[PDB]
């Protein structure tokens, strides 16, 4: 497996010797092994992304149950609270139409 | 009691104890047994009603008419090892499959469900029939359908992971 | 709102100009703004004030009180933008300044560091440039000049070959027919293991029994959707869901 | 002067100098405002701006001063906004949308827009082309895209962008013609930079030195990511539904830039995609499976900006490596002190 | 009802097991001390994503 | 060394179970050879003809030792596919839905986004190696529409996620 | 938001060691593997925390 990041100093060399069928030879080689590395790259990134998204969705799923099972009881003694606050202020709206009604009157 | 819960996944927990909670709106721990029905099917089981019935007498023993979420747990152990799979549904299916054409005719298939068996009330039926026969065209094709009770019941993440 | 009750938050805007004036030069000079905490609350304030103003010279039906809210909001703005500048300059130089920690010390959202866009820097300009957009295109289309670029796009690659994608395609549905039938016949398999434990059990599947299995399977789907329906409920009524706006 | 404005006008908008600008906004720029900016300061940490303050500063530098004469008059009069950052970050975005809600003419003098156009000496006549036009025909802003070539003066790297012409030919005249803008003219310059660190040595100072304001402009956080993904599928038109994993997206999508994520959801929908959203909304994997294809920003890069931050005189500044780089200290001083020590 | 933070106060002096040199020690401790800090890393990943989400 | 290991494990057990699947009897662990070639395919891989035939006649090859004429052995079908899905071979490792969307742009150079059924039909039966009639109404029963339009985009992507484990 | 460490360099290239093969690794290759995992961590902590403010 030759590491194909690090360029050999020397190999510009080689080049100035190569024959046009040579060259073209060479550059469909390259080509296709560019190719190659790519696609596999594009492999490893939407296996990469996805094993991401497993183990990120495994925590989620359970995590998000509990979260909404925590707050789904914090916030229903909350909207508890709010039903107090109807009834006073429907005790003073009707305290007031009674007032205003008997005015008319 | 230990080792039957010890079967239950820390994620089926959880479902489990949402399950409760819904019907649990009092916070107080425990549901009632008229609703204790109601968090079976939830869960994706199809409990029948003399099961129900049987299952209240073994575990709501002081007869209060409220089970507790261990005993809910215990519960859930008990019958998950029986849940009712889509093979013996489509076996019962095909049983009023009398011609074995994949479809159900809806008239017949609304007259199964109002004369034999456990059933089921006409508005109960009318739901049945409009979510099956989505065209219309007095046709239920009972493959899809229990294709789609099966749906939203049975891990759908473990469907979207066998894709 | 009421016209009287935007005069009224434009008289309001007034005394908070003057105000802040007062502010940033009391009578005791010991309580004038010194530090950068002092100083950006202020600057919120003209911030506000600017945006008040801003809104009420947009609505505002009045031709002669808008008038005179043109040079009282283009001096808002300018002193807010003096303002800015200098306390860029008393930050070692950042543009960029944090207030999320004043702002909920002042009980403030973050949405007051947006600095809204005045609409009377295009509104009055709307014919001028309605003709200056006109001469715009006509050059353009005189002219055949191309826009912008659009949005980008993955570039997939060319087409392969005709006989190389008969041939691939070929193989992938050959591949997806073999699933197929795989998994066709594991259903099948599945069928003929059940109905022989059952006839070796001696349990053949009545009406009765079918009819009863498909019922409590009607039921669980039916409560199902309906426990989802009330659930769904029960989160926008204690504020877990948003109601479909009407 | 024996041309008319509107010949030049028209003569511009001809060669690609001048073109339309389009109808958008600021806030199309999404993002969620950094939450403890404010404590990262006082653990000693300098926080990457949150795009919220970043729009509010551009708004009170450019926006609000020439929005209005009489505020532009008197106003800090700032000439010069530096807008630099990764590839697709919105720079286009916000340059675009700053000059539609300003309402000022666009005169783009980007080396890669002028490539083959004027060549030779009529480089400077471009510059007065668009000088004089911005000058009769104000609110105007001169657009400069890639400006870390136009200051550069190796001429290694100004032969590796391929160039008919280098793309320094317009420094000069547009450093001479700079300084000829006055207060209240409402003529603005505006750069964006790519890879701003390529100036070095000579042409680090002569890069530096030309913009007043350094706007940091950094991607989005996770918030921000969260609410920039619904923002790019509805811009292409797309829409997720309410249980979209999109927590779990925007972790794995961590490190994407906004334009990237706009091209990736472009290249994902589709017309028949689009017809079939409310059949099948878009799935993660179905985003990953374009992701695949789409190479993020790499480390260096985000590291050779922040090192560019650094060396801009306010956290230079602050890092103890420079003094205040006052506009009064005349060259020259350091070096000769140093060359007359060696001479007895 | 979030959980109160009476366990961060003894965590934390149950995650500083064992800071010191590992030099020239054995490849079986190196195995388990591995394994420990994999387990970390992973409850540190589980909170941190239940606490996001 | 352990995580060849369990790749190998895990490839042995795909197979096995493919082999199970396409079982003759149960507990006689055989399989027909006419059934070889979809439990070959059945492992996750998508082959070429050539390597179809070239596996066939490995495997009669290897049955040719014993005296079980059109059934092949568990052991020697696990051991030749789990072979070539250890060596890692591409033409095993399926494509994405890149390369087929790529692929099925060759017959729409018009960029109409659908194409005609009854053509790709007569394409399919006369260029390559000829497909049958059978499979080419089976495939069309899922490609083609009521209006004999494949849009392409759908059906690459469902060559790409048809069992596609990540 | 972590805060970005300077130093992070040479830990792109320690961050894609796998899990698997633990025995058979060197003392060396432990402690490189022990490292990251302290890193990944540190990180994963950090990241928690600001999510926590």
């Amino acid at each position: 497996m030759v590491k194909a990041g690090k360029k050999v100093k020397g190999a510009s060399k080689v080049r100035e010797n190569e024959t046009e069928e040579e060259k073209k030879i060479r550059l469909e080689m390259e080509a296709l092994a560019a190719d190659e590395a790519e696609r596999k790259a594009q492999e490893a990134a939407r296996v990469a992304l996805r094993e991401r998204q497993l183990r990120e969705q495994r925590y989620a799923h359970l995590n998000g149950i509990k979260i909404h099972n925590q707050w789904r009881k914090i916030m229903r003694m909350a909207k508890v609270e709010e039903l107090r606050r109807e009834i006073e202020i429907l005790s003073q709206n009707h305290e007031r139409e009674v007032d205003r009604k008997d005015a008319i009157m | 009691m230990a080792a039957n819960t010890e079967q239950l996944t820390e994620e089926q927990i959880a479902e489990f104890k949402e399950a409760f909670a819904l019907f649990d709106k009092d916070g107080d721990g425990t549901i009632t047994t008229k609703e204790l029905g109601t968090v079976m099917r939830s869960l994706g089981q199809n409990p029948t009603e003399a099961e129900l019935q049987d299952m209240i007498s073994e575990v709501d023993a002081d007869g209060n008419g409220t089970i507790d979420f261990p005993e809910f747990l215990m519960l859930m152990a008990r019958k998950m090892k029986e849940t009712d799979h889509e093979d013996e549904l489509r076996e019962a299916f095909k049983v009023f499959d009398k011609d074995g054409n994949g479809f159900i005719s809806a008239a017949e298939l609304r007259h199964v469900m109002t004369n034999l068996g456990e059933k089921l009330s006409e508005e109960e039926v009318d739901e049945m029939i409009r979510e099956a026969d989505v065209d219309g065209d007095g046709q239920v094709n009972y493959e899809e359908f229990v294709r789609m009770m099966t749906s939203g019941a049975t891990d759908d993440k473990d469907k979207k992971g066998h894709k | 709102m009421a016209n009287v009750t935007y005069d009224i938050m434009w008289r309001e805007a007034m005394m908070e100009l003057l105000d802040q004036l007062e502010a940033e030069n009391p009578e005791d000079p010991a309580l004038a703004p010194k530090d950068l905490s002092e100083w950006a609350c202020i600057y919120i304030k003209y911030l506000q004030i600017m945006r008040k103003l801003e809104t009420a010279y947009d609505q505002m039906v009045h031709p002669q009180k808008r008038q005179d809210m043109r040079k009282a909001l283009e001096a808002c703005i300018g002193r807010m933008l003096e303002i800015r500048h200098w306390m860029v300059k008393l930050n070692r130089g950042l543009d960029f300044i944090n207030l999320d920690d004043i702002l909920v010390d002042l009980k403030l959202g973050p949405e007051v560091l947006e600095v809204p866009v005045p609409k009377y820097f295009i509104e009055d300009r709307a014919k001028e440039l309605d003709d200056r957009d006109k001469f715009l295109e006509a050059l353009i289309e005189k002219y055949n000049v191309k826009g912008p670029a659009a949005s980008p796009i993955i570039r997939i690659g060319a087409p392969l070959g005709e006989d190389e994608a008969i041939l691939m395609i070929q193989k992938n549905e050959r591949g997806r027919q073999a699933r197929e039938r795989a998994r066709l016949a594991a259903i099948t398999k599945r069928q003929r293991q059940i109905e022989d434990r059952r006839v070796r059990l001696g349990v053949t599947l009545s009406h009765e029994e079918a009819a009863r299995k498909i019922q409590a399977a009607i039921r669980g789907f039916l409560w199902r959707r309906r426990i989802k329906k009330e659930a769904d409920k029960e989160l926008m009524f204690i504020g877990m869901k948003p109601k479909p706006r009407d | 002067a024996d041309r008319s404005i509107e010949s030049l006008f028209a003569e511009l908008v001809s060669n690609g100098i001048l073109q339309q600008c389009p109808h958008v906004h600021v806030r199309d720029y999404l993002g969620s405002s950094s939450f403890m900016a404010a404590t990262l300061e006082k653990a000693n940490i300098i926080p990457d701006p949150s795009m919220a303050q970043v729009r509010q500063a551009l708004t009170e530098y450019a926006i609000l001063p020439l929005g209005s004469q009489f505020i532009h008059e008197r106003a800090p009069h700032t000439k010069s906004l530096l807008l630099y950052g990764a590839e697709k970050t919105g720079k286009t975005l916000m340059a675009q949308s700053i000059a539609n809600l300003s309402g000022s003419n666009f005169f783009d003098i980007s080396p890669r827009n002028t490539d083959g156009k004027y060549p030779g000496k009529n480089v400077g006549m471009m510059v007065h082309m668009v000088f004089k036009v911005a000058r009769t025909m104000a609110p105007s802003v001169v657009y400069i895209d890639e400006a870390e070539k136009v200051f550069l003066t190796d001429k290694k790297k100004l032969k590796e962008f391929g160039s008919q012409e280098p793309f320094s030919r317009i420094k000069k005249e547009l450093l001479k013609e700079a300084k000829t803008l006055a207060p209240g003219e409402r003529v603005l310059v505006l750069g964006n930079s790519r890879e701003p660190y390529l100036c070095a040595k000579k042409d680090e100072k002569a890069f530096m030195g030309f913009w007043s304001k350094h706007v940091f402009m950094p991607l989005p956080d996770y918030a921000s990511r969260r609410i920039v993904w619904p923002g790019l599928f509805e811009r292409h038109q797309g829409r997720l539904t309410y249980e979209f994993d999109l927590s779990t997206l925007a972790h794995i999508s961590d490190g994407y830039s906004a334009g990237q994520l706009d091209m990736a959801v472009h290249s994902l929908l589709t017309k028949r995609r689009i017809e079939r959203l409310r059949a099948a909304p878009v799935d993660i994997p179905e985003i990953l499976q374009w992701l695949c294809k789409v190479e993020p920003v790499s480390r260096e890069v985000d590291e050779a900006l922040r090192k560019f931050m650094d060396k801009t005189p306010a956290m230079a500044v602050l890092k103890g490596g420079g003094k205040p780089g006052t506009a009064g200290s005349k060259p020259g001083t350091a070096d000769k002190k140093k060359k007359g020590g060696k001479k007895k | 009802m979030a959980p109160k933070k009476k366990g961060t106060k003894k965590e934390s002096k149950k995650d500083a097991v064992a800071t010191g040199d590992i030099e020239g020690a054995s490849v079986e401790e190196l195995n388990q001390k591995i394994g420990t800090l994999e387990k970390e890393k992973n409850k540190e990943e589980e909170y941190r994503n239940y606490m996001q989400l | 060394m352990s995580k060849l290991n369990d790749k190998h494990e895990r490839v042995r057990a795909r197979v096995r179970e493919a082999f199970i699947l396409f079982e003759h009897k149960e507990g006689s662990r055989l399989v027909d050879f006419k059934d070889v070639p979809t439990a070959v395919r059945a492992c996750g891989v998508n082959p070429t003809a050539v390597q179809m035939t070239h596996i066939l006649d490995q495997l009669a090859a290897l049955n040719a030792e014993t005296d079980a004429t059109g059934y092949v052995g568990l052991e020697n079908f696990e051991l030749v596919v789990c072979n070539f899905l250890i060596q890692q071979e591409a033409s095993l490792f399926r494509d994405d839905y890149h390369t087929l969307l790529r692929a099925f742009r060759a017959f729409d150079p018009d960029g109409r986004g659908f194409i005609d059924a009854e053509s790709f039909k007569s394409l399919l039966t006369g260029k390559g190696e000829a497909l049958s009639e059978d499979e080419l109404a089976k495939m069309m029963t899922v490609a083609a529409d009521g209006e004999g339009k494949i849009w392409y985009e759908d059906y690459a992507q469902r060559l790409a996620n048809d069992g596609r484990t990540i």
